[PDB]
């Protein structure tokens, strides 16, 4: 049962309940951030910079 | 006349607090007047005022009102404080005016 | 007297591990204080986030 | 200090269970929206009248502008 | 004492009006808004200094710093955002905070309530000389038109005017007033925002079924500590939906024009919380009438408690006061209409009416009912 | 030569039952005001109806045919 | 004098919330105002470093700089002179002061185009229409001489004479420089110039809503979770009676 | 990051206005405290003994 | 006042000249300044002399 190990690991101490916030943020961040730059792209294909810069990008 | 005698019972029923279970000496501003009179109640009728008034706010803080059944009927309602309430008023008044005299 | 006093039923309000009177309350529980502490550690992060 | 002078109460029994062993949004079909619905509908002829009645002199009066920048061709059948 | 939280000279004070304060166990969501308005008033000192740091008081800078800002400060752009749609925010809570004391007869609370105007009084003074800082065409304009109003006040007119402009007109010398006068008063306001919580500590909440709640107290924390976090993101959700994808949608275009005196735009017309205060204005034709008229739209707050004549204090069991109490809200999005309008016919007239009747519902009506009111409960 | 899909497309609304009769109120006004001689009478009203008219039909269709 | 024609809304690459502008047509309506516009309007605001990432090369912005002489000083003797561009420099101003703007135009002032599609009420749509909307005069109506008509223009007599028509210039990335495509690119670059942060400020606002959208359903269970307890709270009056 | 640049220049000026402005309301504000914790013993006297029995 | 480099310096000036005893705050904010200082050493030394600081 993951709710009874997680309790018992991470939200019992609120020691670790604090440490699982924290690794627990590093992570969300990471992911949430690829995540939504990710759809905010797709949802703009060929519109940004980061596109169509291959173009003029030639030295 | 029994003309607004009916008025009333519409109003009663408008206004809505018996569907706290409300009498509606207990929908009373506490002023100053209103504070000696339940001061005067006996015993008995203030511990029910308490209970009732206590259940309403539970009511009201759970967003429900009373079944259609416990509601309070209009000629069924209590004006146990309205005679104090008036005294209180009275003996007031005699003080203030005497008081200028 | 005091005798005549007893709780309410409260099955209208009880989560369903703890619903029947005749089963342990505690074997359930790490399963639901692990569940509310699991949304409240998840608020934490959004917000630190 | 506020906790412990604040009314005299006598004979009321209160029942409450821990939040670990209720549920936080319990019947929301056969309690919830019902009252939801009780409370909407005790409310929407006090506070929707006034409200209508206001969008209502907004549309005539804002038509009403709009039309008397129209031009009446009855300035000019003469000539 | 056993607890620290209790003996402590400052956290007892903590402890005391956020904590084991004793709250209404009934009180509603519109009970929200204090806090919100607290938390409204930090972000706005918060952003307004983080704009103020690259900001610069002179005509001849002003417009550009705010655009240095917006362009190249790192996030100024942000920041300016939310500081300008913070202060939309600010007033559209302070007006539902508002409703809910008129609505519930918190105004009993005399001292709070009073309190309570001035808060609102150096809040609009706040964000109208917040809003000369920019100096765009309708910043210098709005400035214009104002202040000008007061020269029809009798004898210390032309004088208390031009003291307050430093010159002749709006011109150099009012911007950096202004700007002394836009960071100094929110700091007021933190002030008296104390005061007004003093007060209300000296009785505690009013509850929305406006009986005693001392048969039914809950602490402070963690149930409205948890409802008003709750309502901060219920809240800060349309705000910054609003600030993210639709900046400009309440800001007047006219405002990207630098300020040019020898131009006057065709509309000068204010942001949407002063409209029904501009519409009262135009509604007496007779500056001194006016002017009078629009301060009195605002200094009515200040006679709300005489004017209580119910036996209730709320207007929960009260069914005609509910109505007019909905007529007055209608009443005052018809007023906020009429000021975005240009003043000719038949905006004209509904004006007049808006303004005539706002006064008579909130000093002829509500007492008028109220007393019906009382004898309808046989009282 | 090119051709701008913007008179294109402006021709293929100005053909719309909607500009149409909006087109048709609008040479009537310049055929009096034009025949007269001390007339205050504009037709910018009737112009604007059509452009509104035939505008809000361009927009429709514009953009598909712009890169 | 009464009577305004209102613009039509225009389906933009960039009105939705979450999409971004179409940087291609960006870079495009950069030329237009450069080769076009930039003769009589200025652009204050922006500078040649704004382009690198957005519609440009570095090498091509620090190029574009150098096509431009902007005056430095003093020198040694106090003395003005001129230099090639950096892509620090803001675009050139066309005119010293307005007085020098409206010598030139009839007296007439054509304004910095830096905010121009948040100046005016209708934004892009209405800068497309207005110049792609120049007509004749209605009937009854004389225009003055030096104005020419404009029916989405207040007052329907602008300044301005038409600025652009077909083929007015070449897109060097091979677009068929119709007026209304020119049009249309120099407003969406136009919307550019007015707010560089559009498309970070739109990518904010996609995380914002996530974000709000789960922390806001957690409170609510949190909030919930702990009135519970007198949400669901029962009570009795058992007096001695 | 406090000259907000490579140098003290104009951003550490506008900067430091807005902060000379600022801190003062912060020292009204702590005196308030200053006086608060004061006042849970008054004043201490030259003499450095208890004066209950004389205020 | 005005912050900016280019204008702080005269502003001041400015003050000092045009302002309507523009010269006499300027001196006395400036002059404050001391009198605040040796004030609060004053008030330091008395409590470090009085053992104030328990
Ligand atoms: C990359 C990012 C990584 C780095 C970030 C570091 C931040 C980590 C912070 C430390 C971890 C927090 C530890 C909390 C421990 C205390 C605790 O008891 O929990 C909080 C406790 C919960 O009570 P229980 O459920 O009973 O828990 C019992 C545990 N057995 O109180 C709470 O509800 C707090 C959590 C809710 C947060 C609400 C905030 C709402 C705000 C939203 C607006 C957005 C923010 C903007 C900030 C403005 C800044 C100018
Ligand atoms: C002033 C500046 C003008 C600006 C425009 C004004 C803003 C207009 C926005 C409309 C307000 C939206 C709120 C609609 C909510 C409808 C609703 O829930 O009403 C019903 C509900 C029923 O309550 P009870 O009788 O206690 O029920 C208990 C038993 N079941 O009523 C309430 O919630 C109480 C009303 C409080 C909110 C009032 C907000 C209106 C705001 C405007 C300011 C008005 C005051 C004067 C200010 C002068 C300056
Ligand atoms: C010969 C100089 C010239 C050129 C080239 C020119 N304009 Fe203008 N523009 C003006 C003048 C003059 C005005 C002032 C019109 C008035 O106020 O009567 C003006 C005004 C404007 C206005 C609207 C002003 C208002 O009040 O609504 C816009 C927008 C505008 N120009 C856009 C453009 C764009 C985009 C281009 C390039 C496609 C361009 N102009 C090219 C001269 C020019
Ligand atoms: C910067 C503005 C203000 C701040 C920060 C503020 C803050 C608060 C707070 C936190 C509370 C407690 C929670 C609540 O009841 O919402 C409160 C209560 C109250 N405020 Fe305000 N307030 C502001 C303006 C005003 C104004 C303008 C009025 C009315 C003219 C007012 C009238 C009241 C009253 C009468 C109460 C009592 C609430 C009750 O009935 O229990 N406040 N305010
Ligand atoms: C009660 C809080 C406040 C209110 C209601 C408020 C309101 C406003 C308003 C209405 C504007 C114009 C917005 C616009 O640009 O359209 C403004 C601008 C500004 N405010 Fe505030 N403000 C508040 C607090 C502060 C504080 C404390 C500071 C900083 C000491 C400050 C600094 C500024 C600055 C620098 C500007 C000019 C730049 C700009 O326009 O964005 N403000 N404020
Ligand atoms: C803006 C600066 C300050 C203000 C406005 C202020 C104000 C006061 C006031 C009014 C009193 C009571 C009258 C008196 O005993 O003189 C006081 C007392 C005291 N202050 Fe300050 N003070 C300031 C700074 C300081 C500093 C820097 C220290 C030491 C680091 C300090 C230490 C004390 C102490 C220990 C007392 C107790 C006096 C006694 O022995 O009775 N104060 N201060
Ligand atoms: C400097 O002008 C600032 C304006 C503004 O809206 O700031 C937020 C403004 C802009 C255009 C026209 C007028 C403007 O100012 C105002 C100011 C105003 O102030 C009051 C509001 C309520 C009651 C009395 C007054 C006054 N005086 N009521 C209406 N408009
Ligand atoms: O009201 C409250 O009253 C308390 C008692 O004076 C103070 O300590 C708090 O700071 C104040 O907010
Ligand atoms: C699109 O450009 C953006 O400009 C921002 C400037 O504030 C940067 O912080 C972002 O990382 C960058 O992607
Ligand atoms: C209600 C709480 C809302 C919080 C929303 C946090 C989202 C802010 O996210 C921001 O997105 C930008 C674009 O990708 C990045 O450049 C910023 O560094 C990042 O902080």
């Amino acid at each position: 049962a993951l709710l009874r190990q997680a309790y018992s690991a991470l939200f019992r101490r609120t020691s670790t309940f604090a440490l699982t916030v924290v690794l627990g943020a590093v992570l969300f961040e990471r992911a949430f951030d690829q995540g939504a730059d990710a759809i905010f792209e797709h949802l703009n294909e060929g519109k940004l910079w980061k596109h169509i810069k291959h173009k003029y990008e030639a030295s | 006349g029994r003309l607004m005698d009916r008025i009333r019972k519409w109003y009663y029923n408008a206004a809505g607090f018996n569907k706290y279970g409300l009498m509606r000496d207990d929908t009373l501003y506490e002023d100053d007047d209103v504070k000696e009179a339940l001061k005067r109640l006996p015993e008995d009728l203030y511990n029910e005022r308490m209970f009732r008034i206590k259940r309403a706010l539970d009511l009201s803080l759970k967003h429900r009102i009373l079944p259609k059944e416990q509601w309070v009927k209009y000629e069924e309602d209590k004006p146990y404080l309205e005679p104090y309430l008036k005294e209180v008023i009275r003996e007031r008044l005699e003080r203030e005016a005497w008081n200028k005299k | 007297v005091h005798n005549d006093v007893t709780v309410p039923d409260f099955s209208a309000y009880r989560r369903e591990d703890v619903m029947d009177a005749t089963t342990s309350s505690q074997t359930s529980s790490e399963d639901r204080k692990g569940f509310s502490y699991l949304v409240t550690a998840t608020a934490c992060v959004a917000t630190a986030y | 200090i506020h906790f412990g002078n604040l009314a005299r109460v006598r004979h009321i029994i209160t029942y409450s269970l821990s939040p670990f062993e209720q549920r936080a949004i319990p019947n929301i079909f056969s309690d919830a929206l019902p009252n939801v619905w009780r409370r909407f509908s005790s409310q929407v002829f006090k506070v929707a009248p006034p409200f209508l009645g206001a969008y209502l002199l907004y549309s005539w009066g804002t038509q009403e502008f709009e039309r008397l920048k129209r031009k009446n061709p009855a300035d000019y059948e003469n000539d | 004492a056993p607890n620290i939280r209790k003996s402590h000279p400052l956290l007892k004070m903590i402890n005391n009006s956020l904590i084991d304060l004793p709250a209404p166990s009934n009180i509603s969501a519109w009970w929200n808004f204090g806090s919100l308005l607290a938390v409204c008033l930090m972000t706005q000192i918060l952003t307004g200094l983080l704009l103020a740091m690259h900001y610069t008081a002179d005509t001849s800078l002003a417009f550009s710093s705010v655009a240095h800002t917006c362009r190249n400060v790192q996030y100024g752009w942000l920041i300016r955002n939310l500081h300008a749609n913070g202060a939309s925010f600010f007033f559209i809570c302070i007006f539902l905070h508002i409703g809910r004391g008129l609505y519930y007869g918190s105004y009993l609370y005399k001292e709070t309530w009073n309190t309570g105007v001035i808060l609102l009084l150096t809040l609009m003074a706040t964000a109208f000389v917040g809003y000369v800082l920019p100096w765009g065409q309708m910043s210098f304009w709005g400035a214009t038109v104002i202040t000008n109003l007061f020269s029809a006040i009798p004898y210390i007119g032309h004088t208390l005017v031009e003291w307050a402009w430093g010159g002749f007109s709006v011109d150099n010398p009012t911007l950096t007033r202004f700007f002394a006068l836009h960071f100094l008063l929110p700091f007021a306001i933190a002030g008296i925002t104390i005061i007004h919580l003093t007060f209300l500590h000296e009785s505690g909440s009013n509850n929305p079924l406006g009986i005693s709640s001392d048969s039914d107290k809950i602490p402070f924390h963690p149930y409205y500590s948890f409802k008003d976090i709750l309502g901060l993101t219920l809240m800060l959700t349309p705000f910054l939906t609003l600030a993210l994808f639709s900046p400009n949608l309440l800001g007047d275009p006219e405002n990207f024009t630098p300020a040019n005196p020898l131009v006057t735009p065709p509309h000068i017309k204010p942001e949407w919380y002063f409209l029904f205060a501009y519409a009262i204005l135009r509604s007496i034709p007779n500056k001194l009438g006016g002017v009078l008229a629009l301060a009195a739209s605002v200094l009515i707050l200040f006679l709300i408690p005489f004017l209580h004549k119910s036996k209730q204090r709320t207007m929960t069991f009260r069914p005609l006061s509910q109505t007019l109490f909905w007529l007055l809200v209608a009443n005052l999005l018809i007023l906020t209409w009429i000021g975005s309008q240009p003043v000719e016919h038949p905006f004209i007239i509904i004006g007049q009416m808006a303004s005539l009747s706002y006064f008579t519902i909130l000093l002829i009506l509500f007492p008028t009912i109220g007393t019906l009111e009382n004898k309808m409960l046989n009282y | 030569e090119l051709v701008d899909p913007l008179t294109t497309i402006r021709e293929h609304c100005e053909q719309t039952e909607k500009c149409v009769k909006a087109r048709e109120r609008l040479e009537l006004c310049d055929a009096r005001v034009s025949s007269r001689s001390h007339t205050e009478e504009q037709c910018t009203e009737e112009l604007f109806d059509f452009l509104h008219a035939r505008d809000h039909c361009v927009a429709h269709k514009l953009f598909n045919k712009l890169k | 004098g009464e009577l305004e024609l209102h613009p039509p809304a225009f389906p933009w690459s960039h009105g939705g919330p979450l999409s971004a502008l179409d940087h291609s047509s960006v870079r495009r309506g950069f030329q237009v105002y450069k080769q076009v516009c930039s003769a009589c309007h200025s652009m204050d605001y922006v500078a040649f470093r704004n382009l690198i990432g957005v519609t440009h090369t570095e090498a091509e912005a620090k190029a574009l700089a150098e096509e431009v002489e902007v005056q430095d000083g003093p020198d040694e003797n106090g003395e003005l002179f001129m230099r090639p561009g950096k892509i620090s420099d803001y675009f050139p101003k066309p005119y010293p002061n307005p007085e020098a703007a409206r010598a030139a135009n009839n007296g007439a002032l054509p304004p910095d185009l830096s905010y121009i599609v948040n100046a005016r009420h209708g934004g892009e749509d209405y800068v497309f229409s207005l110049l792609t909307g120049y007509c004749d005069p209605p009937a009854g109506v004389v225009v003055r001489e030096g104005l020419h008509y404009n029916p989405y223009f207040p007052g329907q007599a602008i300044g301005m004479a038409p600025p652009i028509y077909n083929e007015i210039l070449e897109y060097d990335d091979g677009t068929p420089a119709t007026m209304s495509q020119i049009a249309k690119d120099v407003c969406t670059f136009l919307r550019w110039a007015a707010e560089p942060e559009h498309d970070q400020r739109k990518r904010m606002g996609l995380k914002m809503l996530l974000i709000s959208a789960l922390l806001t359903s957690l409170l609510y269970y949190m909030k919930r979770h702990k009135w519970s307890v007198l949400k669901s709270r029962k009570m009795a009056y058992r007096p001695p009676k």
